[PDB]
DNA sequence: GCCTATCGATGTATATATCTGACACGTGCCTGGAGACTAGGGAGTAATCCCCTTGGCGGTTAAAACGCGGGGGACAGCGCGTACGTGCGTTTAAGCGGTGCTAGAGCTGTCTACGACCAATTGAGCGGCCTCGGCACCGGGATTCTGATGGCTGGA
DNA sequence: TCCAGCCATCAGAATCCCGGTGCCGAGGCCGCTCAATTGGTCGTAGACAGCTCTAGCACCGCTTAAACGCACGTACGCGCTGTCCCCCGCGTTTTAACCGCCAAGGGGATTACTCCCTAGTCTCCAGGCACGTGTCAGATATATACATCGATAGGC
């Protein structure tokens, strides 16, 4: 996943 | 693929909130997920924190993170130097905001309100630019140029607006991009839109014009009189080839940057079933346009229905935009194309295009070469030269009026205000002719007696000689202070300035009651004058009257000029007056917010008066427009009007006679001082006003010329003699 | 043996105006006769470059005033222009 | 606002511009107070040159200061400039 | 004919308007010399001479003499900051220099 | 990281700008400053495009000569840095008041 | 044959220099030999400067004399630099001269 | 309208010294202005020399003595020789 | 004959100029600068004398020699 | 007794700054003029007022040159003028490059 | 310890490929250079008077030269820190251009009045002479810095 | 108790000032002659007006080169100390500048005749300036190579 977790 | 960490981008945020915030709490995707851990906070109630979290590099505003800002230093993020700049700019910010005038403080509050909304509006997507489909949903945000387009995994955008965006994503697969006479003039308003019923009869006839013109194969110049027909009827006409006929070639519309937002908003509201590649931005933005949206399907099978580009960008990328066989080229404000030496004109000519339309907001009265250029752009054939045209354009013939602006087959609408408007009350140009005040009479006498030595030449004089004198005397039609200002030591006393104003300016005695009557009613006022210095007097006068007002002249910077116009045009505008100028008529501004206008000055060209009226005669006005013009029985403009009415400052003999007839006899007669012809203040002028839809030695009382020649020879002699022979 | 003209007599009248009691030695006269000649050759020199740039052919009071304006520094210019204007006015206004 | 129209225009001859001019002359190290002295000097140079040009323009009954007027202003002060006319 | 009256007397000046007109016309300064040019030029020359003579006499009273000597003209010209800017390149014979010693050299 | 010692970049700038004849002062702010000074003498003055060009050539050439003299003055004091007193000494020797 | 330039062996205009001397108000008379003398001096001074500037153009491997080729000519020559010492040449630059004490060692 | 200039003559001299070299527009303006300024210097010095000796004519002798005053030592010798060559040929032809 | 500009003579000139201490090599430099300055002025003086067809070099010629170089001298006639 | 170094120098400064008399002797300066004019034309004859016109132009040039030299020597934080001070003044004035 | 050794950059310098806008060259013609002439006078030349420059001499004495002591300023060496340089970063506005407008630079045709040229005559300014007062030179003493020598006492 | 900052008094050597006394250099004054002013006229320059069109100021949008800010650190400005001989003050011997006077003749300043070069003007013809045009030179981009410089490591 690219998003910031 | 992925990349490394640890970089800041930009600081545009400032807030106060509860400690312990994590993620993106106030963003819409996080609001749905967690609501807000900061919810219920108050600045003083709870031990919270004054945050200013940051916009992060490599991530969008939808990914704008909120955290405990101690974590920022805890990650050793590059680019902290912008944080120090933020404090110093903010620390300067409050030092100005806390001490500025409350009007300016609230103005800055409105400027902030526009600011963060513009910042909030960046979050909303506009289109995804179609291992997940078009992988990771490469998409555009509102406001940012195409350069800032980025990716999403389908985990936060999939929830927010992908429900309707998938319908636009599905539109990608949708298939998109001469006949006889057509059954026009039906009622197609159902095709207009989801509330597409607002088309008036004249707008429909304009569409019927455009369709008829293409059925004949002819081209069009949309010479509408700067009404609403600029955009609404133009974009709707492109539906004729797409939504009725499905003959959907590629359409170009080159619109100026100032009006691009309007064109891009109404291409979606009306003709919603359309796609629009806005060709704006830096070279990166246009590169993203070409690789990702220009030809979705395959080579040369264009997928854009319409594209909007500024005139500035069309010259930069003339090659790529000109390589396509265009079905339609549209140019807005087309008076830029009035010159064949223009690079835009020369480059737009070479664009191969099936149909061509020009939108203009002027009656395009200018000489034959402007029309010849415009006619050449819409029709490159059968209008190529004067040699094949002289038989028709040959002026000076009364029988030629049957063709001049009448017999033009490349039709222009030229459809005037008087044709479309059918419910506006009648209009009369009020002329408040009156006698001259005592101060004006003395100054008018001062000017005339000064220039006797020039006037003696008569027919052997100079046209420029008279024009200076007439320009000088026009300062007496305006109030005295253009000639010699009043004494500061007395004028500064507001305990006496009110008497100074009312005694000097009889022109306000009737307006005073109208001002109060309409201020209780809620009206607004616009004022016109040629002399910028005379406008300065009005600004000072208005500052003394303390009515809110605005000003518009060529010395104002662009940002302040636009905001001043927008302040008066905003809904519920509170400003009462507006110092206007004639040259603003070319900007397309709107004057419908004010129904009362005063023509304080006079002008030598009726075209300027027409330009002032054209921006106020808005279609759909229900009230009767209030207009007043001032005449002072001197510098007789009526000497022009009686002659002008046969065709609506030109002949040396006439202009000399104007001075000999204007103020022919009421010079400094021995009648004496304190004549004070004031006695027509009210209800005299209202009832009695009409309405409609010798050599100088014989003339001038030469006794004064002794009194000036023997005193000026004294003024300009002490000014020579009043300096010591020696220093110290 | 031959007339050699100099500004001794007029400078002496000017000295007897500003300072009626003082005198001037024979060598300060040579400095005075040279100072006036130098200022003449400077102002009239400029009044020859002016009225040639303008393609005129005559030297006038206006060009002499412009030369004085260009040549004399600071406050000396204003008094010089004022004195020239006074002399011109007195010549034109009387016979 | 960060800047105002308050006739600070002489500060548009910046540190870089004064530094480049010094570097063309041969200067290797420049003290921080050189810039104010250069700005003061440059204003004094321009005031004298501009005044002469304005005097020639006023004598010509003209309103536009020309290259010929500027060359004649420099020619007086022994600073003859070739390139613009003569 | 009418009894003569010199142009110098009409304008009030003491300097010779006749001589200045002759010098301007026999010196090849221009092809024509205006009638208002010699009157102006003599006025400026008279003023400068008066100013220099005033300062020279003012120094003469200080030096306790009653005749102007070369030294006083040097004192006059160099003290007045404007006349010094006109005569900066000029050298005055028997004039000397302004009394001035740099403060670094003075004893301590 | 590679970093030149104090003086190396100074010499290369000396070499580059002595070889090049291009203008160093920016045209537009110099034009604005010229108009400011002139307006103190006569208002509403127009300037030909070549007049400002002539002023800038003269101004730059004067400063470069002044900087040469200033550098020589500083070196006479056995220094390498030019200081305002060097400019003052150079102007006083040249005869400018 | 019917021009004074061809009689003197001169390329510069004898006649025009005569016109400028007469119409420039230098003296009441201009001798018939003064224009010939002055034009001959004008041509030599131009020939020397053009020769030095063309030498600099060859040394810079160009073909056209540009302003810095004139500047490099005037300042190098000890005598032309003395004649044009107060002269500023537009677009002329300055000669490379770094003082010996500033070069490092 | 005609703005007379030394443009045609500088090119002839350049074509005699360096037959292949040419001259740019702005360098021509310097050379045109160079001719004019050294013209005015010699003429003014010739004017003053004539006035000093109570003379009304500017002759080759006046021009020669003004060149000897204005130009440096070797340029003066070269210019005087060229000037005396031109004048001596003009009186013979 | 240049060494007739004696060492005390150079000292007196420096005192008028404000110099307090004099190095032992100033004198030769002062002599060279004076020789150059005279070789400039006297060359012009002889040029004026030659032009006038005269042998005696006059004060008027010398003041013209200084007037061409901008050291205008008052007291002699120029 | 003996005055200390400097007291006599300042007394001489005030004496020679008050006076207007010439400092270089007339006859040994007259001979130097005759010797320089020897190289330009033989059998020359000099007027007294033209030998004196050269004298008052020589002395007033060294005196101002010596003032500039003193200014340059004080600049280097020195009291004594040196050949390197004369040459710097003459290089800045433009008499040598 | 101080010397010098190869190497990793990283700005000049040098090639070869495009191309745009500027120069050298073309024709036309209008204005100026030139030829043939006549007219007054400026500069050339011979003669001349004598102003003044130059050559020499001999006193006088002022100032130059030369040498001695001593001190103070030049200048080398060292050290400490305030300041400039180099460089990465980033926010302002220069530069380019396109387009527009209209003020004001350039020119042409007309008329007049202002300056030059001219003949006379008259007093203002030049030269030469004269005679008295300012200061040039000088004896002199009241005054004023100035270097040596005897005198508190601070921070230490 | 000490070096040095702040003093007091004094013998000596200045510069200043006053009274004095000669002389010569200015300040008037008389006569005279050249030039300045008055009166008239002629014609060519510039003042004025009516005009066209080159170019300057102004707006507005792009783009990115360059201004602006800050930050480490290293080289240089600035004080300080010491020492060493370059300069100054001065006494005395010495050179020659200065002045007054003398006599000779050089060549400077003029006057006067005359004639040749130069201004003014008219007919003339050709040169050079202006407008147009087109090909190539040097400006730009980019590419590899070739220094120039400075961190790091071993030799003696
Ligand atoms: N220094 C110079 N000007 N050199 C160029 C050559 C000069 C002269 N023609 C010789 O030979």
């Amino acid at each position: 996943a690219r998003t910031k977790q | 693929e992925e990349e490394e960490f640890e970089t800041i981008e930009r600081f545009m945020d400032c807030r106060i909130g509860r400690k312990g915030a994590t993620g993106a709490t106030t963003t819409i995707y996080a609001v749905e997920a967690d609501g807000d851990p900061n919810a219920g906070f108050e600045k003083n109630k709870e031990p919270g924190e004054i945050q200013y979290l940051i916009k992060w590099k490599g991530w969008s505003h939808i990914h704008n993170t909120w955290e405990t800002e101690e974590t920022l230093k805890q990650q050793n993020v590059r680019g902290m130097k912008k944080l120090d700049n933020y404090k110093k700019k903010d620390q300067e910010t409050k030092r100005w905001l806390k001490n500025a005038s409350p009007e300016d403080v609230e103005y800055y509050n409105c400027q902030q309100e526009l600011t963060d909304d513009l910042h909030k509006q960046y979050q909303i997507v506009e289109r995804i630019i179609a291992a997940a489909g078009y992988p990771d949903y490469y998409c555009k945000w509102q406001g940012l140029p195409y350069s800032e387009c980025s990716w999403e995994d389908g985990a936060l955008i999939s929830k927010k607006f992908q429900a309707c965006i998938d319908e636009y994503f599905s539109r990608n697969q949708s298939k998109t991009t001469r006949p006889r006479f057509v059954a026009l003039k039906k009622q197609p308003s159902y095709i207009g839109g989801h509330e597409g019923l607002e088309l008036r009869d004249y707008q429909l006839n304009g569409l019927n014009w455009l369709a008829h013109s293409w059925c004949k194969g002819n081209s069009c110049i949309l010479a509408d009189e700067m009404g609403l027909g600029k955009t609404i009827q133009t974009i709707s006409f492109l539906n004729y080839l797409f939504h009725e006929h499905q003959l959907y070639g590629p359409f170009l519309l080159v619109v100026p940057l100032s009006t691009l937002t309007s064109w891009q908003r109404e291409i979606q509201t009306w003709a919603s079933q359309m796609n629009a590649v806005v060709y704006l931005g830096d070279i990166n933005s246009r590169n993203m346009i070409r690789t990702h949206e220009w030809t979705h399907h395959q080579t040369k099978r264009l997928k854009f229905n319409i594209l909007l580009t500024t005139y500035e960008i069309l010259l930069k990328d003339k090659a790529f935009l000109g390589g396509l066989n265009w079905a339609f080229i549209g140019v807005d404000e087309a008076h830029r194309l009035k010159n064949d030496d223009s690079l835009l004109y020369k480059t737009l000519i070479d664009f191969k295009s099936n149909h061509r339309l020009l939108i203009t907001g002027t009656p395009l009265q200018n000489s034959l070469k402007e029309l010849w250029s415009l006619l050449h752009f819409i029709m490159p054939e059968k209008f190529s030269s004067w040699e094949d045209f002289e038989e028709e354009h040959g002026k000076g013939r009364e029988y030629g009026y049957a063709s001049l602006h009448k017999e033009l087959e490349p039709f222009l609408l030229r459809r005037v205000k008087k044709d479309v408007e059918k419910s506006l009350p009648a209009k009369v140009e009020q002329i408040l002719r009156m006698e001259m005040s005592a101060l004006q009479k003395q100054y008018y006498k001062w000017i005339l007696t000064r220039n006797y030595k020039a006037l003696s030449k008569g027919s052997k004089g100079s046209t420029s000689g008279f024009l200076n004198i007439m320009m000088e005397l026009k300062k007496c039609c305006n109030h005295c202070y253009l000639i010699k200002p009043p004494d500061n030591n007395e004028f500064y006393n507001k305990q006496e300035a009110l008497q100074h104003l009312i005694r000097s300016s009889g022109k306000l005695i009737l307006l005073d009651k109208l001002l109060i009557r309409l201020r209780e009613r809620g009206n607004r006022v616009l004022i016109f004058s040629q002399m910028v210095r005379m406008l300065d007097i009005l600004a000072e006068y208005l500052k003394y009257r303390q009515f809110p007002f605005q000003r518009l002249d060529g010395s104002i910077k662009g940002e302040l000029r636009k905001q001043a116009l927008d302040h008066f045009n905003a809904e519920g505008s509170e400003d009462f007056c507006f110092l206007l100028s004639t040259r603003a008529g070319g900007l397309g501004i709107n004057l419908a917010s004010a129904d009362t206008v005063v023509i304080f000055d006079s002008d030598w060209n009726p075209q300027n008066d027409l330009q002032a009226q054209a921006r106020a005669h808005r279609i759909g006005q229900k009230k009767q427009v209030n207009i007043y013009r001032l005449v002072t029985k001197g510098s007789v403009e009526e000497d022009i009007l009686e002659r002008a009415k046969k065709k609506m400052p030109f002949n040396k003999e006439e202009l000399s006679a104007i001075l000999k007839f204007g103020a022919e006899e009421l010079f400094k007669e021995p009648e004496g001082e304190e004549q004070e012809p004031q006695e027509m203040d009210i209800d005299e002028i209202l009832k009695r006003a009409e309405t409609h839809e010798k050599n100088w030695e014989e003339i001038i009382p030469e006794d004064q010329r002794r009194r000036l020649e023997e005193e000026e020879r004294q003024k300009e002699l002490e000014e020579i003699y009043m300096l010591p022979r020696m220093r110290n | 043996k031959t007339r050699k003209e100099s500004y001794a007599i007029y400078v002496y009248k000017v000295l007897k105006q500003v300072h009626p009691d003082t005198g001037i030695s024979s060598k300060a006269m040579s400095i005075m006769n040279s100072f006036v000649n130098d200022v003449f050759e400077r102002i009239a020199g400029e009044a020859s470059r002016l009225a040639h740039y303008n393609k005129r052919s005559t030297i006038t009071s206006r060009e002499i005033q412009t030369a004085v304006r260009l040549l004399l520094p600071g406050e000396l210019a204003k008094h010089a222009v004022s004195e020239g204007t006074k002399a011109v006015t007195k010549y034109t206004s009387a016979k | 606002r960060h800047r105002k129209v308050l006739r600070d225009n002489i500060q548009g001859i910046t540190k870089p511009a004064i530094r480049r001019l010094a570097r063309r002359g041969g200067v290797k190290r420049i003290s921080g107070l050189i810039y104010e002295e250069t700005r003061g000097v440059l204003k004094v140079f321009l005031e004298n040159v501009i005044r002469d040009a304005v005097t020639y323009t006023e004598h010509a009954k003209r309103k536009t200061v020309t290259a010929m007027d500027v060359v004649y202003a420099l020619k007086r002060q022994g600073r003859t400039l070739y390139g613009f006319g003569g | 004919r009418a009894k003569a009256k010199t142009r110098s007397s009409r304008a009030g000046l003491q300097f010779p308007v006749g001589r200045v007109h002759r010098l301007l016309r026999k010196g090849n300064y221009a092809e024509r010399v205006g009638a208002g040019a010699p009157v102006y030029l003599a006025a400026v020359l008279e003023y400068l001479t008066a100013e220099i003579l005033e300062l020279a006499g003012n120094a003469a009273r200080d030096n306790k003499k009653t005749r102007i000597i070369p030294r006083h003209l040097q004192l006059a010209v160099r003290n007045d900051e404007e006349l010094n800017k006109l005569l900066g390149r000029v050298t005055i014979a028997q004039g000397g220099v302004l009394p001035n010693i740099q403060s670094v050299l003075l004893p301590k | 990281p590679h970093r030149y010692r104090p003086g190396t970049v100074a010499l290369r700038e000396i070499r580059r700008y002595q070889k090049s004849t291009e203008l160093l002062i920016r045209k537009l702010p110099f034009q604005r400053l010229v108009r400011e000074i002139a307006q103190d003498f006569k208002t509403d003055l127009r300037f030909q495009s070549s007049a400002v060009m002539a002023l800038q050539e003269a101004s730059e050439a004067y400063l470069v000569a002044l900087f040469e003299d200033t550098n020589l003055a500083a070196i006479h004091a056995k220094r390498v840095t030019i200081m305002p007193k060097d400019i003052q000494l150079a102007r006083r020797i040249r005869g400018e008041r």
